[PDB]
RNA sequence: AAAGAGGAGAGGUA
DNA sequence: GGGCAGTCGCCGTGTACCTCTCCTAGAGCAGCATGCGCCC
DNA sequence: GGGCGCATGCTGCTCTAGGAGAGGTACACGGCGACTGCCC
């Protein structure tokens, strides 16, 4: 209902695609391990949807 | 060939199960080109029983590790690390960034001289 | 404090997470007591093993315990003189730190101790009557926590010795050394550094330091207070017609 | 001659 | 260079007494008593 | 039908182990000392 409030977050944090977002999620959730799109998808699915 | 030898840490008394499960998984996944052969080296040694006779039974030379010949790639690493009764690879440990617990272990192959020595 | 290094570097040399340069040799970038890494050590190994010249300075970089060697190279008198000279031309928080180090050094001169004694080669074992086994349970036996830790230490030591005897590859031996160090640490003080050893149920075991520590430790339970013989206890009622120095006993 | 060993939970009385 | 200010981890938190229960580890391997099939 | 031989479920001896999380997580509150950030 107030889209101009989220614009600050979008600007100061940058934009992501699906694959880039998944890679970032893997990077921050599992430090050290090599990032992978399928891996991050697996963490998301096993976390909030299984 | 880029297939190198690595050592994998497994559970106690769970090496035959790990070998069978890993070979079955790699066969059923059609990934036999990445992972070639797994092994548990053994050696028969005198095993003197109640009397003076030696049973000469086989015992493991590395009780707790299994050897794997494979090409180290990301996907094959993912399949290997997901096998049950497998703790982690053997290599160079790394410092955990934040919090407690273990870090990330970078695998390291056995040198040609060593792998020659173990394999007679 | 003695080695003049941050705690993180010392903790990384132990537990097999980094290398340390014990001898710079005739190199231009290497320094004494310099932390290295696996990739960097690989680069220096490639440089030295290229069969080239000017590098025959015997570079000794050993990533191990490697603390006994660093503590054996200390000369107390020379360092004492150097610190005393350097104290005067300093001020502020820079001075105080040096002062601290000086303190410790002079201690090791007063007691005529060796700084390398902080690394252990032999381990004492307590008498068996202070850790009883107990023969209840009909057919089973009672649980004592010191025995489990001693057994784990002995098992790891025997495995490491057997592996070292048959000339195993030197990537499996370091694993056994790390587990032996962790086992000894758990025996001495449980949970001080890393994870805690857990018994049957998710309940931590009792180490040697947990026997003398707190309100239920030896000091505050068995030495400053005791149970006694020739004692009784009972309910009290009111007795009139008594004298102020008298009491009634059943 | 012999005879109890510790530990962990839950609930009470001044 | 010189810090302020902020953050993270370790230490500590009254005294005596009474009763009830559950647990000393858990999985592999071989011995054994039982059930069922077989040949006369 | 009946004695005998083999398969099999039940159970006790043994040993060994002992690693590492799986997740049982997020969960008190104050005081003090030891690092680290981002600026003047
Ligand atoms: N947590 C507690 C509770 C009680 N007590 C002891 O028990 C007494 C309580 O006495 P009680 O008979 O319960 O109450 P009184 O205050 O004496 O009042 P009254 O007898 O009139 O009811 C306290 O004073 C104290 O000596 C204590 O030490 N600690």
């Amino acid at each position: 209902r107030h889209p101009e409030y989220y614009q600050k977050t979008i600007d100061k944090e940058g934009q992501f695609s699906e694959d880039e977002a998944l890679m970032e999620l893997y990077r921050k959730l599992r430090p050290g391990e090599p990032p992978t799109v399928s891996g991050g998808q697996q963490l998301l699915e096993s976390r909030f949807f299984d | 060939e880029k297939a190198r030898w690595y050592a994998v840490q497994v559970a106690s008394g769970c090496e035959k199960r790990v070998k069978a499960t890993l070979e079955q998984r790699v066969q059923t996944l059609d990934a036999a080109n990445r992972i070639l052969q797994v092994e548990i080296p053994e050696t028969p040694i005198v095993k003197l029983k109640k009397d003076g006779s030696r049973q000469s039974a086989e015992e493991k030379v590395f009780p707790g590790y299994v050897l794997v010949r494979m090409i180290l790639d990301d996907d094959a690493w993912q399949i290997v690390r997901n096998t049950p009764h497998v703790i982690n690879f053997v290599g160079a440990e790394q410092k955990r960034p934040y919090g407690r617990g273990r870090g990330h272990v970078k695998p390291m192959p056995l040198s040609p001289g060593e792998v020659g020595r173990i394999f007679k | 404090i003695l080695l003049d290094m941050p705690l993180r570097d010392v903790e990384q040399i132990v537990y097999f997470n980094s290398y340390v340069v014990l001898n710079p040799g005739n190199h231009s970038e290497l320094q004494y007591k310099q932390l290295l890494n696996e990739d960097q050590w690989m680069e220096i190994e490639d440089q030295i093993y290229a069969e080239e010249s000017d590098l025959e300075g015997i570079e000794v970089g050993i990533g191990a315990e490697a603390l006994q060697q660093l503590l054996q190279d200390l000369n107390l008198n020379e360092e004492s003189e150097k610190l005393r000279q350097e104290i005067a031309e300093s001020k502020g928080q820079k001075r105080a730190k040096l002062i601290k180090r000086l303190r410790v050094i002079d201690n090791f001169i007063g007691t005529e101790s060796r700084p390398e004694w902080m690394v252990l080669n032999v381990i004492p074992v307590i008498p068996p009557d202070l850790r009883p086994m107990v023969q209840l349970d009909g057919g089973r036996f009672a649980t004592s926590d010191l025995n489990d830790l001693y057994r784990r230490v002995i098992n790891r030591n025997n495995r490491l010795a057997r592996l070292q005897e048959i000339l195993a590859p030197e990537i499996i031996v370091r694993n056994e050394k790390r587990m032996l160090q962790e086992a000894v640490d758990a025996l001495i003080d449980n949970g001080r550094r890393g994870r805690t050893v857990v018994g049957a149920n998710n309940r931590p075991l009792k180490s040697l330091s947990d026997i003398i520590e707190g309100k239920q430790g030896r000091f505050r339970q068995n030495l400053l207070g005791k149970r006694v013989d020739y004692s009784g206890r009972s309910v009290i009622v009111v007795g009139p017609n008594l004298k102020i120095h008298q009491c009634g006993l059943p």
